[PDB]
């Protein structure tokens, strides 16, 4: 049997006009085979107000094996990595279906930002941050959907701590990545920050 | 009280429920028409996924609104 | 993984079956093809379900066992 | 940043990474410093085989952190 | 499952298959896909030249393995 890739995603995308602004795909180029996906940050998320970027690539034997799928937008999630946007979601490894679509993939990421299972993490240092200090951990992910994803806003206290740091002469994603990572305490981010 | 769920062969199917009905109840009668069992069902409307005890009154679902279908998932 | 499993050619006249649409390829049950039934009563063009079969053990759409 | 790289032999490897860096990339440092083809190192590290499309901040391995390499058939 | 199979040229190729495929499958598979004659193809995994009479499974060649061609 024909790899019905192109096609089936042809027809995910003839099947898509017929609906009612959460999610969406686009064509990166004449290239069926690489894709570009957005998701609105879930509300009542840390998230919400945020529009996150996909990077959605489609193996040859799609819909037979799932979708390569990671967040070009940066986002701090225990399942999702700081640093590449790799996801790990099962539905994206040992429990894709066929059956599934782009569609309910992007949804199940929706819902995957709701719902963090930081005990099997990609990211440690967010789980970390996400189990012992969960005040601390939505602040940073707000953080994070503002400055990264268009959210509204971000908590002034940590971005006074940035602008702090940043006029030291690091380079602000430098900063945030510090920051985050050691629990928003100056003292251990700017060793981090200086060290070589 | 007629709703719509997209479900998991791309279509949608109605509903007749009440905003009294339970998540539980709307899951069950998705199995009804479907064949996926509640354990593999999971209702997302606009980004929120619903849980079972509440209802479409607490997560206010009227008219004629439309729940999306997902097998359940799990961050790893 | 070689399954007896239920098989039949799509009679658009004879539908005694619930669906009308194979998910995999996400096209219609056509007349004269062949579809098969899997133990949790889903349906699809046995060329397509066949090869996911191969490499899972488990239904497309529902994720029951195909094999018990 | 430094890290350590042991094997079952004792040999310690120190490499120069960023958090940043994936597994894989660390795996091609190893190569580079070792000649062992990517596709024959195992790293292990605090009860984890690690992936190569994880970083070494995927896994908080910050500096001076020691790696456990383990070979795989090379005969086959 | 899926594995890869380097070129002489340098392209690296995949290819779903299923282990029972025996090694004369894959020479022939592989020339539908790119290829020239499998009877000029050499395909080497884990040092061991690969005899066409075998197949997949008695070299274990798992999920996401490489395979590289030479010529003879
Ligand atoms: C989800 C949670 C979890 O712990 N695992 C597997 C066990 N495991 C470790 O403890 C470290 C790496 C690893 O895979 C899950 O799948
Ligand atoms: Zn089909
Ligand atoms: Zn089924």
């Amino acid at each position: 049997m024909a790899n019905i890739a192109v096609q089936r995603i042809k027809r995910e995308f003839k099947e898509v006009l017929k609906s009612e602004n959460q999610i969406k795909v686009d064509l990166v180029d004449e290239n069926f085979t690489e894709l570009r996906g957005e998701i609105a940050g879930p509300p009542d998320t840390p998230y919400e107000g945020g529009r996150y970027q996909l990077e959605i690539k489609i193996p040859e034997t799609y819909p037979f094996n799932p979708p390569k799928v990671r967040f070009i937008t940066k986002i701090w999630h225990p399942n999702i990595s700081s640093v590449t946007g790799a996801i790990k979601l099962d539905i994206l490894r040992d429990q894709w279906a066929a059956a599934m679509t782009l569609r309910t993939v992007l949804l199940s990421l929706q819902a995957l930002l709701a719902a963090a299972e930081p005990d099997c993490p990609q990211d440690a240092v967010v789980a970390n941050q996400y189990k012992q200090n969960p005040e601390m951990f939505k602040q940073t992910a707000r953080l994070w959907a503002h400055v990264y994803a268009g959210a509204p806003v971000s908590s002034p206290e940590y971005t006074k701590k940035i602008e702090n740091l940043s006029a030291m002469g690091f380079d602000r994603n430098a900063v945030i990545v510090a920051l985050s990572s050691k629990s928003w305490d100056v003292e251990t981010a700017t060793e981090l920050l200086l060290s070589n | 009280m007629q709703i719509f769920v997209k479900t998991l062969t791309g279509k949608t199917i109605t509903l007749e429920v009440e905003p009294s009905d339970t998540i539980e109840n709307v899951k069950a009668k998705i199995q009804d028409k479907e064949g996926i069992p509640p354990d593999q069902q999971r209702l997302i409307f606009a980004g929120k996924q619903l849980e079972d005890g509440r209802t479409l009154s607490d997560y206010n679902i009227q008219k004629e609104s439309t729940l999306h279908l997902v097998l359940r998932l799990r961050g790893g | 993984d070689i399954e007896q499993l239920p098989s039949y050619r799509f009679n658009p006249n004879n539908h005694q079956s619930e669906q009308t649409l194979c998910v995999v390829c996400m096209c219609d049950f056509e007349s004269r093809q062949l579809l098969r039934v899997l133990p949790c009563n889903h349906e699809f063009h046995a060329k397509c379900v066949d090869k996911w079969l191969k490499a899972n053990r488990t239904c497309p759409i529902c994720r029951a066992d195909a094999s018990e």
